[PDB]
């Protein structure tokens, strides 16, 4: 055996032999086939299927995977040579495991793991050009010119000081061309926002892609990357020996996995409570308790949440369409909209929180800066791709951010021009903006675009601008009041789970009843601009809303029940920010 | 002067037989059983409380105190020698290093006399880590008393922590592989850098002269978790004339990510030198931490307490010298014992003072910098910062539950303003310098000042228009008070004759109450905190007419006054405080009203 371990060639490649033939969900022969005619030499595994299958090897394996995974490299070899042993293949086929060790608390992380394979989620914020490595350096002798190779002279290269056919002095340098590289790509995740308890300090890794699996993730790209923990030491002078007593460590990646719910329990539950006729309603209150007497609004950002069902247009040729719903609240200072906001932010995982002024600490937009090298940094709308950015202050922006936020309300992606090409970051993100009134207070008979001052295409873009003020009723206010010492002298649990669920599972369709109800709604408006009319936008605003209003309910297709809630919440916020 | 190896045996007769009763009374080896669950690797370190061993050997306590080191070694050497003998479960295999040592033991068994070097070191038979609590009878000693004298010494300090690093592993004892003798080669690490071996010490290949080059491998090597932490003088402890003095401390093994920066906690470790040459060596110094802790009258002065003038009487000693300014003292008290946080709600009252320039608004600042016990002065950094790689937290954090009393706040950064903003909103500071956002406990009330910009206030042009600061955020502050040196001959003489007397006598004129010293304002102030007093249902009733009526008012007023539910908050806020203030557990009418009356001045200091 190996020195220092339980490791057999033999008898482990034996038992990898065995699992791949021996066992119950045979998936690796059929994707050992695929792989012939794919030509792919490359048979990804699931390590939980090993360690099903024996625990011992499972083990074996994340102890020592340097020294484990070549054994299994030469038994996927042998086995493809005994089925289809007639084949060409420029190498023959590698294994890379995967989905062995969730010890996904990056912070939670030891030395014990040394050359240990582990999988860690989280998404990817940096990356660079792949670098290539020399392997077998090529020296030719600046008198005689005699040829000569180091190979693998242990990262580093020995020069020989001394030729070897005149022998003269150090005269033989290094031909780069001539020499032989490998592709190394150095890539910076950060640990996943989500599973970390507490978050006080994001944790970032280091990831080395080695001879493949290169600019196989972009950034920005939520991935669980399995790989080698390594620690290297970093000398404290590159002229002299000496080493620093702590050690970097890093990843050398082994494979990446781009990315059932909980238990049948709350598969039920979350089934039972939206049997209840007045769900919708619950469900609305139960949002935001802290909030008083406000629920369109509520109801609105509670659609949001659930947003309308994801459709693919690639065929008709009309381009993406905006599945998301896009939610204005405008409103004085001190009608709680900063407070919903977070409230927002602190329930939807991968949820994210900026601020409208520059000085925000994430900042609505991404910008090459150098390290010194020039790589990309992502902003808060590509790093919330799929989760719900919170915009506070969404008043007060640059007319260059206007333009960011015109083009990914628009397109879902964002143009970025570094150095000279292009980048269309994909940002299907869900904008939850908030916006207070120019002047102390909000002036009426003035429309909103008047007394915010933001483009009117840009705000003709959001599907629901929610107004909202503060009214001088003393009854109002005494209710207030009331609520607020009361809070002074549903767990939101559970409502996270339902909208999990309903996103991970239910996709609203349209009915025949609903596209009637949408037609006629449209039509009526239409009719009612005849004497800011009706446009087409608002139609799909309609539909947004109302598919995800089933979604809502779980119906999983549209209902003439979910276009009329959706026409009366848009004439509710047509009513808020309506004048006449 | 003394035999080790008596001491190894003393030692090792105090683990095995040392029983101190347990719940209930159970008759229990508090070290026996965790030698126990060291053997089956259920447990990692071991900490050894010297009060124990006070119990029955004061003598060794001292000699562990004047050399630390020394007996550490021997106290780890005691538990190696005892580990076999309590083993009795042969359990797995966790992790690598336990099989790569079984394997080495196995073979060195496989095996006479041997030379010293040809054995595995002592501390490559670890994973089990032994540390120090000092003992009750020693006191903490302040950092500016830990000096040279004191080198070599296990000692318990306490202080604030101001940066602390990410956790790395250290290596212990590294591991190298002959290329041709095949045997392994060990090298224990105590300096910060070392030089990787070369040619294998190997007898073999000594033996053979092959000059067999060494290669370092990390799977056979040991690694530990390791930090370096700066911790800083607790503001209680330091002089009046000088500033808060640091110490490095090296946190290594489970004592790892045990403390954040901020954090008031105490220390127990040995002070030894680090030499990373005027008639003898110079070495820095550092503080090997071993245990980690976070930690949190006369009947006349009761008597006093029990005065309905009591708390204007300490309204009053809240810096004599200024003379006028007393609702501004008040609402400065009412700051200092701050809110109850009631479940949970923000306690702290920020306070904010805009004023034309010459009103000793700095000096109301100093002076309570000087009286809260946890107090931070800045002037406009005060936000968390990355320095290159450790956190270093700013002035806002420093004060984690205290008072930071921001001076010139009209002439801060646009970013701070941001920050400070957050501050007020969570309690708490996102900072991010490498595109990662690191959000630390910043909870402490908020003292700022500030002048109106283009010199005095002028009464005609409203607020935000001889300020340049965002009105959001001046919204933002519980209390916001105007002061403006508007001449009046009367109140202008009255300050006149108050300053000559202070300058002719070195003295404030005498008033009706003597003010009362610091340290008792501390004392009153800590027994206020003691207090979380309620709000009974029926006073709701009151406060919330109190609300409507002078939200009516401030729409009535032609100039919007910041009426909002923050307000009512804030009115909640300093009834609450002047509970604690009465030492009452429930609110009271008075204090609602003397609340509501401070809100209404301030409002109308506005005017
Ligand atoms: N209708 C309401 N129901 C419940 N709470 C309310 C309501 N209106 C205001 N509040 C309370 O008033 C305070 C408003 O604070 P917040 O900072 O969220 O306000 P905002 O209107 O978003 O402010 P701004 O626009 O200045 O940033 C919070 O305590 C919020 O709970
Ligand atoms: N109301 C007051 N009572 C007593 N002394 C006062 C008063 N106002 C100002 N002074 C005296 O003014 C002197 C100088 O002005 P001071 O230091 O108070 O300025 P400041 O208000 O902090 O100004 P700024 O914020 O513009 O720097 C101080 O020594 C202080 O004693
Ligand atoms: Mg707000
Ligand atoms: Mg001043
Ligand atoms: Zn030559
Ligand atoms: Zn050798």
């Amino acid at each position: 055996v190996i020195w220092g371990t339980d490791v057999n060639v033999a008898a482990c490649k034996e038992n990898f032999q065995r699992f791949l033939q021996r066992f119950i969900d045979p998936l690796y022969m059929q994707r050992l086939g695929e792989i012939n005619v794919i030509g792919e030499p490359f048979l990804n595994v699931n390590c939980e299927h090993i360690k099903s299958f024996d625990k011992n090897l499972y083990r074996q394996l994340i102890s020592y995977p340097q020294e484990v995974i070549p054994t299994f490299d030469m038994a996927v070899n042998e086995i493809f040579f005994d089925r289809y042993p007639d084949s060409i293949l420029e190498h023959q086929i590698q294994v890379r495991p995967f989905n062995a060790l969730k010890t996904k608390n990056m912070r939670n992380l030891n030395p014990e793991d040394i050359d240990q394979l582990i999988t860690i989620s989280g998404m990817v914020i940096r990356t660079s050009q792949l670098i290539p490595e020399m392997q077998e350096a090529f020296f030719q002798c600046q008198v005689c010119a005699h040829t000569t190779r180091v190979e693998m002279d242990r990262g580093r290269i020995a020069e020989p000081s001394v030729c070897g056919r005149c022998h003269t002095t150090h005269s033989m340098a290094l031909i780069h061309n001539r020499s032989l590289f490998s592709d190394k790509q150095m890539i910076k995740l950060q640990e996943s926002p989500e599973d970390m308890p507490a978050g006080q300090t994001p944790h970032t890794v280091i990831l080395f892609a080695h001879n493949d699996l290169v600019d196989k993730v972009q950034p920005g790209d939520r991935v669980n990357v399995t790989g080698i923990y390594r620690a290297v030491p970093i000398r404290v002078n590159p002229r002299v020996s000496n080493v620093k007593s702590v050690y970097k460590t890093h990843i050398d990646v082994i494979h990446y996995r781009k990315t059932k719910l909980f238990s049948e329990k709350r598969v039920e539950l979350l089934k039972e409570l939206s049997r209840k006729p007045d769900i919708y309603e619950r469900l609305a209150s139960a949002l935001a308790p802290s909030i008083y007497e406000h629920e369109d609004i509520k109801k609105g950002i509670l659609l949001q949440l659930f947003g309308g069902t994801r459709k693919d247009f690639s065929h008709t040729g009309r381009g993406k369409f905006r599945a998301e719903i896009n939610i204005l609240l405008c409103g004085d200072p001190g009608t709680s909209k900063s407070q919903l906001l977070q409230y927002v932010y602190n329930l939807v995982p991968r949820g994210q929180y900026t601020s409208g002024k520059g000085s925000s600490a994430v900042g609505l937009t991404a910008y090459v800066m150098k390290d010194r090298q020039l790589v990309l940094q992502t902003g808060a709308l590509v790093l919330s791709d799929n989760g719900i950015c919170c915009i506070d202050e969404f008043d007060k922006m640059n007319e260059s951010t206007r333009s960011v936020l015109h083009e990914v309300m628009e397109q879902q992606t964002l143009s970025i021009a570094k150095a000279g090409i292009i980048c269309q970051l994909n940002a299907r993100t869900s904008v939850l903006a908030a916006a207070n009134p120019i002047e102390s207070q909000w002036n009426p008979k003035k429309t909103t675009i008047e007394n915010i001052q933001l483009p009117h295409t840009l705000l003709s873009r959001f599907d629901l601008i929610f107004l909202m003020l503060d009214p001088q009723d003393e009854a109002y206010d005494r209710r207030l009041a009331h609520h607020l010492v009361a809070l002074y002298y549903l767990d939101m649990a559970v409502l996270k789970d339902y909208i999990a669920y309903a996103h991970s599972t239910i996709m609203p369709r349209l009915s025949e009843e609903a596209s009637q109800a949408l037609i006629e709604a449209y039509v009526d408006m239409r009719k009612i601009g005849s004497s800011v009319s009706a446009y087409p936008r608002q139609l799909e605003s309609l539909i947004r809303l109302a598919e995800a209003h089933a979604k809502v309910r779980l119906s999983n297709k549209v209902e003439a029940i979910d276009v009329e809630e959706a026409k009366r919440l848009h004439r509710e916020a047509l009513k808020q920010s309506a004048t006449d | 002067l003394k035999d080790y190896a008596l001491e190894k045996e003393k030692v090792k007769k105090f683990l095995q037989e040392f029983y101190q009763d347990d719940e209930l009374g159970k008759k229990q080896f508090k070290y026996g059983n965790q030698l126990v669950r060291l053997a089956h690797r259920e447990q990692v370190a071991l900490y050894v409380d010297l009060d124990d061993v006070a119990e029955d050997d004061p003598e060794l306590v001292d000699s562990i105190c004047e050399n630390a080191r020394r007996y550490a070694k021997l106290f780890a050497d005691a538990v190696q020698e005892l580990l076999p003998q309590y083993k009795e479960r042969e359990v797995v295999n966790k992790d690598v290093l336990d099989v790569y040592i079984e394997h080495r033991l196995m073979m060195e068994q496989r095996s006479m006399v041997r030379s010293p070097q040809n054995q595995y070191p002592a501390e490559l038979m670890r994973r089990f880590e032994l540390y120090f609590q000092g003992p009750s009878s020693n006191k903490p000693r302040v950092i500016r008393e830990v000096r040279a004298d004191s080198v070599g010494k296990l000692v318990t300090v306490r202080g604030i922590v101001t940066r602390v690093s990410e956790v790395k592993p250290k290596m212990v004892v590294a591991t190298y592989t002959c290329d041709q003798c095949g045997a392994e080669t060990y090298q224990p690490i105590q300096s910060p850098t070392f030089m990787p071996l070369i040619m294998c010490p190997s007898q073999e290949c000594q033996t053979n002269r092959s000059g067999g080059r060494l290669y370092l491998q990390t799977r056979g090597s040991r690694f530990i978790k390791f930090q370096e932490m700066k911790m800083q003088e607790h503001s209680d402890q330091v002089p009046v004339g000088n500033i808060p003095r640091s110490i490095t401390v090296l946190v290594e093994g489970e004592n790892t990510r045990i403390a954040q920066p901020g954090d008031h906690v105490s220390v127990t470790g040995i002070f030894l030198p680090i030499l990373r040459v005027v008639q003898g060596l110079l070495s820095e110094t550092y503080l090997e931490a071993h245990r980690i802790v976070k930690m949190n009258l006369t009947r006349e002065e009761l008597r006093q307490i029990a005065e309905e003038d009591f708390y204007e009487k300490l309204a009053a000693s809240i810096a004599p010298e200024i003379y006028g300014h007393e609702d501004v003292k008040k609402a400065l008290l009412l700051l200092l014992v701050g809110g109850v946080d009631q479940s949970k709600i923000r306690g702290n009252i920020n306070i904010c003072l805009m004023g034309d320039p010459g009103v000793a608004k700095s000096q109301l600042l100093s002076y309570i910098d000087r009286l809260a016990p946890r107090s931070q002065y800045t002037t406009g950094g005060l936000t968390a910062a990355v320095l290159r790689l450790t956190l270093e937290g700013g002035a806002l954090v420093l004060a984690d539950q205290g008072v930071c009393c921001i001076d010139e706040f009209d002439k801060m950064a646009e970013a701070d303003r941001t920050a400070i903003h957050e501050v007020m909103e969570q309690q708490t500071i996102s900072i991010a310098k490498a595109g990662i956002l690191t959000t630390l406990n910043a909870r402490c009330s908020i003292l700022a000042a500030a002048n109106p910009a283009y010199g005095r206030y002028n009464p005609r042009r409203s607020l935000e228009q001889n300020i340049q600061l965002p009105a959001a955020l001046l919204s933002r502050f519980d209390l916001l008070w105007l002061i403006q040196d508007r001449p009046d001959r009367d109140n202008d003489l009255r300050l006149a004759q108050h300053i000559t007397y202070v300058h002719q006598h070195s003295r404030q004129p005498p008033s009706q109450f003597e003010p009362l010293d610091m340290k008792l304002m501390r004392r009153y102030i800590a027994m206020c905190r003691e207090k979380q007093p309620m709000v009974p249902e029926s006073l709701a009733d009151y406060i919330t007419a109190a609300y409507v009526e002078m939200r009516r008012e401030a729409w009535a007023s032609k100039d919007a006054t910041y009426t909002s539910a923050r307000t009512l908050l804030a009115i909640l806020r300093l009834s609450t405080a002047l509970a604690r203030l009465r030492m009452v557990d429930v609110v009271e009418k008075e204090d609602v009203n003397e609340a509501i009356r401070l809100m209404e001045m301030s409002k109308d200091s506005l005017l």
